[PDB]
């Protein structure tokens, strides 16, 4: 039912990896704070997406056992999941508490930053079903690290070896459900159930950045690694 | 090399 000793000390450690990001709200009072131009927010998002990965890198090289990896599943692993833990966390984000009127002047702000429409749709419809799940810092977290070790990703040489390490985040994550919501008893089965959703993002992700309202799509050599761009 | 960044990230420190 609970979490044991080890459990506890897992997920406080994951926590402190996690808590590395850059702050929800630093990324909000930007967009809050004035408009910004399509060739503008263009550039606000490459710099916060290499952000992103280089914490991504850092927090994933701390997840028990992922630096026991064969090296080409590591670089497997970081690149199959880069763009959905970049849409987890945008999500994470989106869905923070904020005063009366400002998560509606966000999601305006967002909706007509340069991104196309048929975008938008999928891209809002995937952070209101993530809202709906009322997600704890410690289930972003733990989903996160279950997202970065998925055992079914393209070019895995050792599926076995990612899934062992995969499934004690999976049970520790169950037990938190449980815990947080026990008058919910589907809300394990949601949460994983929207990693589905998570994984579409990656289709369409190199359109959705060329499809910008922009003349130029200028990217980071990192970037260019991650995304298929360039 | 493929991915030349990535795996100079994974492999430092
Ligand atoms: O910076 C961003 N996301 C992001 C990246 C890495 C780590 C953390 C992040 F929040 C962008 C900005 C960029 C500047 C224009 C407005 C959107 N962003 C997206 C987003 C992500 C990817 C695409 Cl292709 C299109 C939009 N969804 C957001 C939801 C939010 F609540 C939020 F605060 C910012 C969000």
């Amino acid at each position: 039912m609970e979490l044991t000793p080890d459990q506890q000390t897992l997920l406080h450690f994951i926590m402190d990896s996690y808590n590395k990001q850059r702050m929800p709200q630093e990324i909000t009072n930007k967009i809050l704070k004035e408009a910004f131009s399509a060739e503008e927010n263009f550039l606000i998002l490459t710099e916060m997406a290499t952000n992103h990965v280089q914490v991504l890198v850092e927090f994933t090289k701390k997840l028990p056992g992922f630096q026991t990896l064969d090296h080409e599943d590591q670089i497997a692993l970081l690149k199959g999941s880069a763009v959905e833990a970049m849409f987890l966390r945008s999500a994470e984000i989106f869905n923070k508490k904020l005063p009366s009127g400002h998560s509606d002047l966000l999601e305006a702000r967002i909706r007509n930053s340069g991104i196309s429409d048929e975008y938008i749709t999928p891209m809002f419809s995937f952070y209101k079903s993530i809202g709906e799940l009322k997600m704890t810092q410690e289930e972003y977290a733990l989903l996160t690290a279950i997202v970065i070790l998925s055992p079914d990703r393209q070019y895995i040489k050792d599926r076995e070896a990612v899934e062992k390490l995969q499934e004690p985040l999976l049970d520790v994550l169950q037990k938190l459900c449980k815990i947080h919501q026990p008058e919910n008893p589907q809300h394990f089965a949601c949460l994983l159930g929207r990693l589905t959703e998570l994984r579409t993002f990656n289709h369409h992700h190199a359109e959705m950045l060329m499809s910008w309202r922009v003349n130029d799509h200028k990217f980071t050599p990192l970037l260019c690694e991650i995304w298929d761009v360039q | 090399k493929d991915h030349q960044l990535l795996r100079y990230l994974l492999d430092k420190d």
